[PDB]
Order: C-alpha cells, then structure tokens, then sequence
C-alpha cells in the first residue's frame, strides 16, 4: 500500500474492477480463498427470493499484458459488511486503496559509483523477502492443422524424444496441469506429415550402417520459448464440431 | 559526477579540522593518517613531497 | 508538520540520520538522508528486453 | 597484548539478545565487531522449510476448497516458519487438521528432533466444517539463501508433482549490530567494551551464534 | 545442452577478441565503440562509467 | 553446513620492500572483511623499532640552524623517522651519527652496534654544507605495538613503530565453476624494509588469531 498518499489511490481502485465491490450490506456467511458468500440484512434485502449475494472471486488467469490477475478475499468469516464495501482485492490493491508498488528504506548517498546515473543500488533483503517478485501469465497455442500431405496429430507419440521428453505429456501430448516447466520443455506434442525425405549418399551409407526407420513424420510441437520458465496453470482445447475428441480432450 | 563529487571532496579545504598545521614525510603517512581518523580528509597541512 | 509528526517520531528534524558503511564498519561523514520512498516496478524486465 | 573474551549475554526476548565483551584494546572493538557483523549476517546455520507436498493439489497457483488462503500464500507462511533440529539435517513434518478455524504451527506432529519456536505461527486457516489439509512439511538445514530456483540442475525425478519446492531462508539472524563504549575495567589505562545487540527467531541462541562466527572468523585465517 | 565444460572454452574464444557497442541516437563517430568482453552473470550489459 | 577456505594462489611482489599477494577464493562477502580486519590490524598495531627521540649536538631545540647543514632540526628529524630500525634482543639502542666533511650523513655514516641493523646504507640523514662542520650526534630507539605520535610522549620525535607504509585491499569477483559468485581478496602493502610485507601480513593476522583465541572449537 502507499506510505505515503493523497487520499484518490481508493477511488481509483474502487471504481476500477479490478476489486470486488459488496453489492449489499450484510454479515459473512462463508470466505474462501475461491468465493465470498454474504448474508444481507433485512433493510437492503427485496421481499421475495429471499437471502444473498454471493462473488465469485476472480482467480489466477491471464490478463492482457500477460501479468496475472487474482482476486484475495480481504473479509474474515462471520464479519459484518457496508454495502459499496472492499469484499476483495484485485492485484496491485491493499485493503481497498491503490497499491502500485512496494515503499521502501532508502538513502540518498553516492555509493561507489555503483548507482552512477540514477541506476539503482538494492540490498539482498528485497530479493530475498520477494517483495519486489512478479507473476507472469503467458498463453501459448497449438495449432493442428490440415495439410495436403495428410492432417497433423497431437498425438504424445514423437519422432526422436527420450523418455524424459515424453515424461511431461499425457498419453494424448499435453503436458500435465500444475508441473512447472523451462525453455525447450515439450508442452503440447505435435506431429505433422513429411513423407519421402529424398536422402542422398553417405546419408544413406549412414542408415545402412546404423538401421533406422527416419520418419515419415515431422516435429511440430510446441515446446516452451527459450529462456522462460514457469509453471502451467490451466490447459484448453478447441475441436471442430465434427472431429473427433482426443483423449486428454 | 559522482567521480568528480568525489576529488572535490577530496581535494577542497576548510578552516579547521583534525591534523591541521601539523607536518609529514609524504602522502604515504598523510593518508595512513587519514584513515586510521586522526587527521582529517581536508586540513590545512605541510608536507614533504617529490 | 511533517517535522511536527517526526517528533513524534523520535527521529530528528533534518531527516538525515548517521550511517554506517556495511563493509569497514567505520562511520560516514555528514548525515544522509534516509527514508521511505515508495517504489514502482515498470515492466521493462530484462528478461524480456535482452 | 589483552586477549578479549566474553561476558554476561543479557536474553531479553525470545527474539533477541545483547553479547558483551569486555577486553578491547585500542580501537579492536571496531575491528572485532564490524568482521562479527558480517560473518554473522552471512554464514550461520538454519533448517528452513523447503519441500512442501500438499493435500490435493498439483501446483501452488491454485485455490484449495475450504481455506481462504491461496496456496501460495500458504507456502509463503510455511517459508517463514521457524524450527530447530538436533541429529537430523532433514527432517518431514506431517501436518493435520480439519474444522473450521485458524490452523497454527502447533498442529504438526513433533518429532524427536522438532522444536516449533512459534506454536502461534499462522499457516493458514480454515473455514468450512468439514475441510481437511494434510501436508508433508518437508525442512531441511544449511547455510545461506538458496533461492526455490537454482534447486533444479540436479533434477533427478522430482516427478511428484505434489511437491512444491520454496525458497530457503536459512539463517537465524534477523539485525545485528554492535557498539562499542568505552568499558573502564577497574585497572587500566582505557579499554572499550563490545556491546553486539543482534535479533534472531529464536532458532538460534547468543552463544551458539557468537562462537561460531568467530569460529569461521579465525578459520579462514588458516592460510597461515 | 549447456554442458560444464564450454564456459571454459567460450573464456577461450572471447580473449583477445573484442565486441562492438552500440547506441541508439549515433551522431558522432564515438556512437560506437569497441571494448573485451568480460563474461558476466545475469542479462544487463556493463558499460564503463568514463565512456 | 561445510566450508570454503582458500590458500594463496599467488604473491606478485615488486622489488623486495613491495608485495601484492591475491587470495582467492573466498565466500561472498569475506573478501571485505578479512581486507578489511587484516588492513585495520596491519596498519595501527604492528610490533617494530625507530626514533622516539635525539639529542641535539648543536643547540637545545628543534627549532634551530647548524653550522655546516641547510636542514631545519625538524626536517633531519624527519629523515630520522625514515630511518629503517630493527633491534635483537637489547630493548632500548642506541647510536651516533660520527662522520663529518664535505658531504651528506647518510644511514651508512652512524656507528655500527651490537644488536642493531640498518637495511638502507642509502638512507639520507642530513646533507653537508662545506668544509669540518659540527655534525655528530646519539640516537635513541623506541619500541612499540601500534603507532606514538610526537605529542603523545606526554612525560620530541614521532614514533614510527609499524613497518607498514601503505595497506590497500581491493575485492573483485572471483569465479569458481558451478559457484555463481565470489570474492577474490588482493591485498597490496609496503614495507620500511625491517620486516618483509610477505611474513607481515602473518604477524598481522595471528594478531587477530590471538584475539580469537578465546572462543571457538573444532576444526583447528
């Protein structure tokens, strides 16, 4: 939250949606870090239907400019509520104001040339503390598509892949919900045709010595851009109405 | 800047401070005086140099 | 009033305080201004940049 | 040519403490306590939490059904968790509970080896009837910060995916910081005591803490 | 495969062999200038302070 | 929880009196403070011999003029203090400085003791102004564990006792392998030329061993 302040950084979080704003008044029945269920009182309350409002809290999902967006309940259970009240938090909002960013212990000194124009000089304490720390939601696709040689398979089945590779990947090649994955990492296996390689000389020479079947078939999967590294969170697939559903699917 | 800041703060004199007026066999024991805090960085001084 | 409200600190009015270097343990000339800035992480990540 | 050594270590809180050492020639009090502060900011032991296997979940971005805390969150409560061990350099702490309340430090199952410095510690808390979290806190000891990340080179089939790995906070001290006032022992000409007041959480007493740093302090002086 | 040993080799290969730098607005001549390379953890170039 | 120690990979010393001697590797954050203590001990406490004080031949003062030398008192007490003094067993020496003529009372013009040796013959005194000239007189030692200054001998000549004329520490990154991060601890001192800066730095340190004599256990 701010230290220091000016009184808007709760209008602007308020008014934004990025908080859970309680419809009306009431006590809390329920709090989950899922959803806020909230009893109203009487006054508030219309004759029929009877009793609540329940919000579903927003939880972690992508936003546009691939940061993450989760909702926090800020209520405790059994706790009585204003209507037009915080019932929740949207990142980057403390208790109902604005937060930005993070206010720190700071002092004003040349330190060794170490911050020499107005590069920054930060302690060990705030990485360790993972104060300053980011989540990023980055969505990556997988398209299957329709080639005069022959459709392409998602299929977990891979041309030249160890055991490691097709470790990660359900039976049907979609790597499992929840395990954390780096660069090259196989997320979705993808296969597309390429029949006839036309092999020349030594290559040739080369398979006759060694044996190898080399497919018909090459490596479109996609694996995880080079040099990010996190973990998956959700996994969606689109069918054509009319295809057969694969079995992760 | 901060380079400069520095040698100005360095080299610049005030009126009085530690290990003025006194007097040394050169810069090896003038900064071997400063840094052990008996005379201070900037101070009125004679000393032996080559 | 900020002074005012740093009397009810306890921390002094210039809001400069001594300091300490981490490493030689010896103190620093003159008072530095010390406090809490509150600070915003722009996504310009070098990880991203690089 | 006075040796310096120690004096009455004044506990004041579970937290923290003041060390004193009375012998201090010219200006040592400086070079001592300064070259302590840093040994004892660095290098120090420390058993904090590292591998968290929880109840249902495959990952901490998720949501468990009846805890208002993210798994995140939780891990990041478990991550600032303080314990103390005896013979054991790895120790798995089962912990249970279920009902709808605050579940605190203490409802972990003690071990031999298990000191919680903080019963009261809040992992997260629960609020439904019936919902239950079963975890295996799985804490370890060493030396310094050894981030969640730079863990995976070793890999070597961490597969189940229940486990999630945390950053590892050891160390014990929080502040340290020393004074050195001038200590008029009865005879002699002028002496300076060593007042190093430091903060710890408790997983860590005075003593222990001030020998070891000198310990280290004095064992890189082998080069001679 | 980033096997151990190449970071030693790579200490080989940047030696004696010196890397162009660049920045964006060139005007005169000095816009870019040619340094060695000094191997370094982390994502940021370090550019001398004097320069 | 076990530990990185380092051992001198190399001392790159100039001449004799000079030496610049690297350590590494270290733990992130030692190089400060070893570079730091071992430079603090070094520099204020360090067992050695020079000039307390002389009797002047000429007159009764510091400030004065000798026949036959340009030298102010002060400016040859200078020289004195410069003068590189290392004593056996005998606690107090002391010397003349018998010699006269047309020209300079080096280190190699003071009478030769027992226990006393003088590394510089090269070392200048005071010059000599033309013809006989009065110049001869008694130099006494002094010893000490740290630096006396000249207005310190409350009940005058600067007492120079350390060895050390310079101490400078520099740390720099120093890279182990898989070890992300180090310290690399390159120390560079000079000498007065009495005791070598190489064994200097050991005496320096054992000081701070000894320091630390009252606490730890194990390894040793």
């Amino acid at each position: 939250k701010p230290l220091v302040g000016t009184g808007m950084e709760r209008a602007v979080a308020v008014d934004s949606g990025v908080t859970a704003v309680a419809k009306r008044g009431g006590v809390v029945q329920y709090v989950d870090a899922s959803r806020i269920v909230i009893k109203v009182n009487e006054d508030e309350m219309y004759p029929g239907e009877a009793g609540i409002d329940i919000y579903n809290l927003t939880k972690y999902t992508r936003s546009n400019q691939n940061t993450c967006i989760n909702q926090m309940p800020c209520v405790s259970l059994g706790e009585p509520v204003e209507r037009g009240d915080v019932l929740a938090d949207g990142p980057s909002t403390d208790l109902g104001e604005l937060a930005l960013g993070q206010n720190m212990r700071v002092a004003f000194m040349p330190w060794n040339g170490y911050n020499f124009e107005d590069s920054i000089l930060v302690s060990e304490r705030v990485v360790q503390e993972d104060r300053f720390t980011t989540i990023h939601i980055q969505e990556l696709a997988c398209v299957s598509r329709d080639t005069k040689l022959g459709p392409e398979e998602i299929t977990a089945d891979i041309p030249n892949v160890g055991e490691a590779a097709l470790s990660k990947l359900d039976e049907s090649g979609i790597v499992y919900i929840g395990a954390e994955v780096t660069g090259g990492d196989i997320l979705v296996g993808k296969v597309t045709p390429k029949g006839e390689t036309q092999l020349t000389p030594e290559e040739k020479l080369l398979r006759a010595i060694f044996g190898e079947k080399a497919s018909d078939v090459k490596d479109s999967s996609l694996r995880v851009p080079n040099g990010v590294s996190g973990t998956v969170i959700d996994v969606q697939v689109f069918t054509r109405d009319g295809v057969e559903k694969d079995k992760r699917a | 800047q901060d380079v400069v800041l520095g040698l100005y703060y360095m080299t610049r004199d005030c009126v009085n401070a530690k290990g003025e007026g006194m007097v040394l066999t050169g810069p090896k024991e003038a900064e071997r005086l400063y840094r052990s805090g008996l005379a201070s960085l900037h101070a009125r001084v004679k000393v032996r140099i080559t | 009033e900020i002074k005012e409200l740093l009397k009810l600190g306890d921390l002094p009015t210039s809001g400069q305080i001594r300091l300490y270097d981490g490493r030689t343990g010896e103190q620093f000339e003159r008072p530095v201004t010390v406090g809490y800035m509150y600070m915003l992480k722009l996504n310009h990540l070098v990880d991203d940049k690089m | 040519f006075l040796k310096p050594r120690l004096v009455d270590i004044e506990q004041v809180s579970s937290t923290h403490a003041k060390v004193t050492l009375e012998p201090l020639e010219r200006g040592f009090g400086h070079t001592l306590g300064n070259a302590l502060r840093r040994i004892l900011l660095s290098s120090m032991p420390g058993c904090a939490v590292t591998e968290v296997e929880i109840d249902g979940v495959l990952h901490e971005y998720s949501t468990k059904e009846g805890v208002q805390e993210d798994i995140l969150e939780i891990l990041l409560n478990l991550k600032g968790l303080a314990v103390r061990v005896q013979g054991k350099d790895e120790v798995i702490l089962t912990l249970n509970k279920s009902g709808i309340g605050p579940v605190t430090a203490a409802d972990i199952t003690h071990d031999g080896d298990v000191e919680i410095v903080k019963p009261q510690h809040v992992i997260c808390h629960l609020t439904d009837e019936n919902a239950s979290i079963s975890m295996r806190i799985k804490v370890q000891r060493g030396r310094g910060y050894v981030p969640a990340s730079t863990r995976i080179h070793s890999e070597e089939d961490e597969r189940p995916i229940g486990r999630l790995l945390v950053d590892a906070c050891y160390s014990p001290v929080e502040r340290i910081a020393y004074n050195v006032e001038a200590a008029r022992v009865e005879q002699r000409t002028d002496l300076d005591k060593l007042v190093i007041e430091m903060e710890t959480n408790g997983t860590i007493d005075p003593e222990e803490a001030i020998r070891r740093a000198a310990t280290i302090l004095a064992e890189q002086l082998e080069a001679f | 495969r980033e096997e151990a040993v190449v970071w030693d080799i790579l200490d080989e290969v940047i030696r004696e062999h010196p890397v162009l730098l660049n920045r964006a607005p060139t005007l005169h001549r000095l816009g870019i200038q040619a340094f060695e390379p000094v191997l370094i953890e982390g994502k940021a170039i370090q550019l001398h302070p004097l320069v």
